[PDB]
């Protein structure tokens, strides 16, 4: 019942429902009437409701106000959220049931252990001087187009291509990752691109073992998929949603393989600029990595860099590279938001 | 109901002597938790160079956790400990590792003594699917053929790792009591967790001892339990000939370096593929390769060297016991007759013919590792006669 | 840079000292008490065994037989474990006693060492004034506290005590000493850079170092005597003695000894005198090493799972001294459990340097029984954590020098590499651009060479 | 041929092009460079390299964080 699904509106048996935060001036006609007149024809029915910390307080008033229900579900993996200590949640749910043990899950379940990593790396300084020369976002783009950040990117590829087991990489924005898919080129993804095409990478991933690689954007982890893997790496560490981006990891990292060992098959990467907003946002990160507390490690050096034949390998190869950035502008180095 | 119900459970155990020394007695309830089965031995008879057949199960049990990660983890790696241990206690013996899998039996290493062929084959047993049912039927066939061919101057004894699952083979199984006790081979399992009837009934038909797992701790019982050369059925045999004492040799007795390696495809000896400069020599093929006390593939008998295998048994019948006594006749100056200690646990452990005192870690000392009381030496050799 | 062998110095201690001054100045440590100093501040097995022949050597062995002595597996180690042994000066090459070297040791130490090995009566040994229990007028566990409350009044007062220090002239050397200092007015008891060092040290031997640079300010004592008597306190403890220390009195060895209850190392009653008391104290000084007996107190376990510092055991407040210049903001209560900072703490070694071991070292000394049930590898990342965070902050690696820079030739700029070379000069050298680094104390001798070609 | 009596400091690349940008960053002109060689060696004006022993971390530190 959402973005003109429409599906099966007369009789109602079991349904889902999105959130009405509308709230709007004939925003649904008939539709959201429909919602409205739905909503009387459940007459109680279930509040299943997924992960209550995206609801504001203001959208908790429609849950209670719109909804009128009288049993609920809170499915939702945060425990407090949105630093509000005012309003807090069991006059909306009643009482919080059941929370499963990380360790009960982790070491004696089905949940797979994640080595997080974030991998800084030394940069080439004819990226710095330029950064602390230039106070103008610009100066973003700089350590984001780092072949030093490519050389690790190069690097774990082939690295688990040897295990023949399934990657993903996430980066921060289309038009650096895109020459990532023009350098060593992948799967890949972007805001606009055609999801017909987009499943079929998904067929070209989620079932086709000849490809382990895949590349994805802001989008497909917001708007298209739930993409199920092995091993995440990271490139994109600047706004303060710990979480946000900890449950993107937490929901892709699948069991990497039928290992019979008791070590850490799922895998996590991040790329951190040294010296930087990255340097110094990942203080913080790793800080609320080790509020929660998982199987995490700092590398700084590859398990031999030139044992591969590492592409950017002269830095005139790099300054081709800079002079892209020194054509960049400013629309390389923006999210979805 | 329930949200009662489920700390109820939890109220009164939280619960102690209160006021002073809490959560005090709780301790002493997991002391007195403690202590399970000691020895229980002081046997006779059988118990002589033993043929084992490690047969396993591999199942789709194994993907059940119940102690580990997988059962063969439970199992596997104690298997090791259990090779070394029993190379430990009993060199005189050797051992068939046969395994079951798919509904077939894989003798994966031979009825051999060569630890290190038997631990890695254990290390190549970790990433097993364990796909299939159980089939022990194919099992026993192994084992007959081979053993089979064996004297009847050999002892006789199977140990089968079975997930207690249904015992998956045709052709008459219950029809191979009489085949094999015919054959005088004895077949022991014991059962992971649950039993198999018609395998107990199989045992209690055999002579072979039955068991079910109960807990880790309780797997190794079981095991160690097995370790002893167990005083299996009479009429087996009595004697056990051409027992060939070997030479070690220098190779820098006379002709110093007049042969630059002794394994050159023509000396007689070198066995395996490999290189070596002469170390040893049987009597009879005069078979000179690389060092082993137990047998060769040319003169074919038993490459014996006494000091290691017909020692390690040769005290491991005749010990006795001792006693424990709370009481305080303080012998020594509130000493040990061994370590010379006190604590007093009220287990003043008093021999039963020299009456030494020990304590528990000189009783363990004993009767884990001395396995004699030296007490009786000074005593005994002084008035042997 | 920063010094780093104020910290450590170990076997230099009775090396570089005794080979920074005469042999027959070392002749006078050949003190009876001081052969047991020879044998365990030295620590290899090599040379451990290569003492052991000579009480039965009087004879000069040939160099050729313990040259020869260990055959191709570790060559360099017996070689590292000679020279060394010979820096002592305790040995003699000899000439040609039977037609070539054949090397001895000096037999004045043979003679010191051997009635330190059997038989003796003698003045260490017995009949003059060694030693003497009598009947028990005061204990150890008792004096422990003192040989643990003077150390905080030490290590207090280094930082800074609300209470106060006793009467001692000690401030003055340790303000001397560049530990502390003092500007004119009033005289502030601070901390310049390197008591905050030995804030992060915690044994006794750099008390010991200063108290064998205690006869350096122009004083003329028994420099022999104080380290006779450094061994002489080495004796573990359990004597009052007869005011035993007047018995076999001497003028440094009394009115230094004031100082040894300043060092509260002494305990000395009424009148300064009329007994003595080694304290428990006496035996960590002796190696400098770890040492499993060195624990101090018994606090607990600690782990820093998670990073977080993870501990917490009410201690006394000179181990939250020990964590007030080390974790502050997020302190707790009851419980000594200030929180993680890697920052600040990464900021509280910048008055120190890099405190790698002495981190580790306080890692195993923050709890002491932390080592009973816990892992080996204590830190599992945090140990390169704590690596990469003073590795990030070294940013500098301070060093003057000279650089000769368009050098009119050449190949006689090879001349002048190969001459510095020669010199070992040199620090750096680039040949694409004809330069030298070369140290400024070695420009003069090719500031000579240059002008006279 | 040039009694250069500056100070060598040896670091990383990534550090070692920073102090050209501390030296155009001076307060006053050019003396912390005096020559600076290739990749990982430099000559600095010795007046507040003690001072450059905490002033430079805490110069990086503040201009990534903004
Ligand atoms: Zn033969
Ligand atoms: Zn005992
Ligand atoms: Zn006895």
């Amino acid at each position: 019942f959402t973005s003109d699904a429409k599906d099966k509106p007369i009789g109602c048996s079991v349904a889902i429902s999105t959130y009405s935060m509308l709230g709007h001036t004939t925003k649904r006609s008939w539709e959201a009437e429909r919602v409205m007149e739905w909503l009387k024809t459940q007459e109680w029915g279930l509040m299943i409701l997924d992960e209550v910390h995206t609801i504001p307080a203001k959208m908790f008033r429609r849950v209670l106000t719109i909804v009128q229900a009288h049993c609920k579900l809170g499915l939702t993996a945060t425990l407090v959220r949105e630093d509000d200590k005012i309003v807090d949640l069991n006059f909306l749910i009643g009482p919080k049931l059941y929370e499963a043990n990380w360790m009960e899950l982790q070491n004696n379940g089905y949940i797979a252990k994640v080595q997080c990593a974030e991998v800084w790396c030394p940069m080439s300084p004819e990226f710095y001087r330029e950064y602390v020369a230039i106070k103008t976002k610009k100066r973003i783009l700089l350590y984001t187009m780092n072949p030093n950040k490519f050389r690790a990117c190069q690097f774990l590829i082939k690295f688990h291509e040897r295990r023949n087991d399934k990657i993903i990489v996430f980066a921060d924005n289309v038009f650096a990752l895109k020459e990532y898919a023009i350098r060593l080129n992948k799967p890949y993804i972007y805001g606009p691109t055609s999801q017909g095409e987009r499943m079929q990478i998904l067929q070209n991933f989620k079932h086709n073992p000849k490809i382990n690689t895949i590349f994805i954007s802001k989008v497909g982890d917001t708007s298209f998929d739930l993409p199920e893997a092995n091993v995440l790496i990271q490139i994109s560490s600047h706004g303060g949603s710990r979480r946000q981006e900890a449950q993107r990891l937490g929901r892709v990292l699948r069991a990497k393989k039928g290992m019979v060992a008791e070590e850490y098959n799922a895998f996590f990467y991040s790329l951190v600029s040294q010296d930087t907003q990255e340097m110094a946002y990942s203080t913080k990160r790793q800080r609320f990595l080790v509020d929660q507390g998982y199987s995490f490690k700092v590398i700084t050096k590859l398990a031999g860099m030139e044992e591969e034949d590492l592409a950017f390998s002269t830095k005139e190869e790099q300054q081709q590279l800079l002079q892209k950035v020194l054509a960049a502008t400013d629309l390389d180095a923006e999210e979805e938001v | 109901r329930w949200e009662g119900g489920y700390e109820r459970t939890w109220e009164i155990l939280k619960e102690d002597e209160s006021g002073s020394l809490k959560a005090t007695i709780e301790d002493i309830l997991f002391k007195a938790k403690r202590k399970r089965v000691f020895e229980h031995h002081g046997q006779v008879r059988l118990g002589m160079m033993r043929h084992l057949y490690v047969v396993v199960d591999g199942s789709r049990t194994m993907e059940d956790q119940d102690l580990k990660p997988n059962r063969l983890t439970c199992t596997l790696k104690l298997l090791e400990y259990f090779v070394e241990e029993y190379f430990d206690q009993n060199p005189i013996s050797q051992i068939g590792i046969i395994v079951t899998k798919s509904k077939r039996a894989e003798k994966l290493t031979e009825l051999s003594g060569n630890p290190r062929k038997h631990i890695t084959s254990l290390k190549k047993a970790v990433d097993m699917t364990c796909h299939g049912e159980p089939s022990l039927y194919n099992s026993l066939s192994i084992a007959m053929q081979t053993l089979k061919h064996m004297p009847g101057h050999t002892s006789r004894e199977v140990l089968i790792i079975f997930s207690s699952l249904t015992t998956c083979d045709p052709s008459n199984i219950y029809d191979l009591i009489k085949t094999l006790k015919a054959a005088k081979i004895r077949v022991s399992v014991i059962g992971l967790s649950a039993e198999v009837r018609v395998c107990t009934v199989l045992a209690r038909e055999t002579g072979g001892t039955y068991h079910v797992i109960l807990d880790e701790s309780h797997y190794k019982e079981l095991l160690t339990h097995h370790v002893s050369p167990p005083p299996a059925s009479s009429s087996s045999e009595c004697s056990l000939i051409r027992m060939g004492f070997p030479q070690h040799t220098i190779a820098s007795l006379s002709d110093q370096d007049a042969k630059p390696s002794f394994s050159m495809a023509h000396l007689d000896g070198n066995t395996e593929p490999g290189l070596t400069l002469g170390g040893y020599f049987c009597p009879q093929c005069r078979a000179k390769y690389c060092e082993l006390p137990v047998e060769c593939k040319i003169c074919g008998l038993t490459l014996v060297s006494a000091p290691h295998l017909a020692r390690s048994y040769h005290h491991l019948f005749p010990l006795d016991a001792f006693q424990e006594i709370p009481l305080e006749e303080y012998n020594g100056e509130r000493f040990c007759y061994g370590c010379q200690g006190e604590l007093k646990d009220q287990h003043v452990y008093v021999c039963a013919v020299c009456q030494n005192v020990f304590c528990v870690d000189c009783d363990v000392f004993v009767h884990d590792s001395l396995h004699c009381c030296p007490g009786c030496i000074h005593k005994i050799p002084a008035p042997s006669g | 840079s920063r010094g780093l062998n104020r910290v450590h110095l170990q076997c230099r201690n009775l090396q570089e000292f005794l080979g920074g001054l005469s042999p027959g100045v070392l002749d006078r440590l050949y003190g009876h008490p001081a052969t047991c100093l020879a044998v365990f501040r030295e620590l290899p097995s090599l040379a451990k065994n290569w003492v052991m022949r000579m009480l039965f050597l009087e004879q000069p062995l040939p160099q050729a037989a313990v040259a020869l002595w260990v055959k191709k597996e570790f060559s360099k180690a017996q070689e590292e474990s000679t020279g060394l042994l010979s820096g002592l000066r305790i040995w003699h090459t000899q000439l040609l006693p039977g037609g070539l070297q054949g090397l001895i040791l000096n037999p004045i130490f043979r003679q010191n060492l051997r009635i330190a090995l059997l038989g003796g009566g003698k003045a260490w040994s017995d009949d003059t004034s060694q030693l003497g229990p009598d009947k028990h007028a005061r204990d150890v566990p008792s004096l422990d506290k003192y040989a643990e409350e003077r150390w905080e009044v030490v290590l207090h007062f280094m930082v800074g005590s609300p209470s106060a220090a006793v009467s001692q002239d000690l401030a003055q050397l340790l303000s001397q000493a560049g530990l502390m200092k003092s500007t004119e007015p009033g005289e502030p008891p601070c901390i310049t850079s390197a008591g905050f060092q030995f804030l992060l040290l915690d044994t006794p031997a750099q008390l010991w170092y200063f108290m064998l640079q205690y006869l350096q300010t122009a004083q003329s004592r028994g420099m022999d005597l104080v380290e006779i008597l450094s061994f002489l306190f080495q004796l573990s403890f359990s004597t009052l003695g007869k005011d035993y220390s007047v018995e076999g009195m001497s003028d440094s060895l009394l009115n230094f000894l004031q100082h040894l209850r300043e060092f509260g190392l002494v305990f000395q009653r009424k009148r300064k005198s009329r007994r003595y008391y080694p304290t428990r104290l006496a035996i960590n000084l002796s190696s400098g090493v770890s040492g499993a007996g060195g624990t101090v107190h018994q606090p607990g376990f600690i782990v820093v799972e998670t990073n977080y510092r993870l501990y917490a055991y009410t201690e006394s407040e000179l181990q939250i001294a020990l964590i007030a210049l080390f974790s502050e903001m997020l302190y707790r209560f009851p419980n000594m459990v200030v929180a993680q900072v890697t920052r600040e703490s990464v900021q509280q070694a910048i008055a120190s340097g890099i405190t790698a071991q002495q981190i580790i070292h306080f890692l195993r000394t923050r709890a002491h029984p932390v080592m009973l049930k816990q892992t080996p590898v204590l830190p599992p990342t945090i140990t390169d954590q704590i690596r990469l965070w003073e590795l990030e902050r070294d940013r500098l690696r301070f060093t003057e020098g000279v650089l000769y820079n368009q050098f009119l030739s050449q190949v006689d700029f090879e001349l002048l590499l190969a001459h510095a070379r020669e010199l070992g000069v040199l620090v750096f050298e680039n040949s694409a651009k004809r330069l030298m680094v070369v140290t400024p104390a070695g420009h003069s001798d090719v500031k000579r060479f240059w002008k006279r070609q | 041929v040039n009694v250069l009596k500056g100070v060598l400091i040896e670091c990383d690349p990534a550090m070692k092009q920073f102090l050209l940008y501390l030296d155009e960053s001076n307060a006053l002109g050019k003396k912390f460079i005096i020559q600076d060689i290739d990749d990982t060696h430099v000559f600095v004006i010795a007046e507040l390299v003690n001072v450059l022993q905490e002033r430079v971390g805490e110069l990086m530190d503040q201009n990534a964080f903004s």
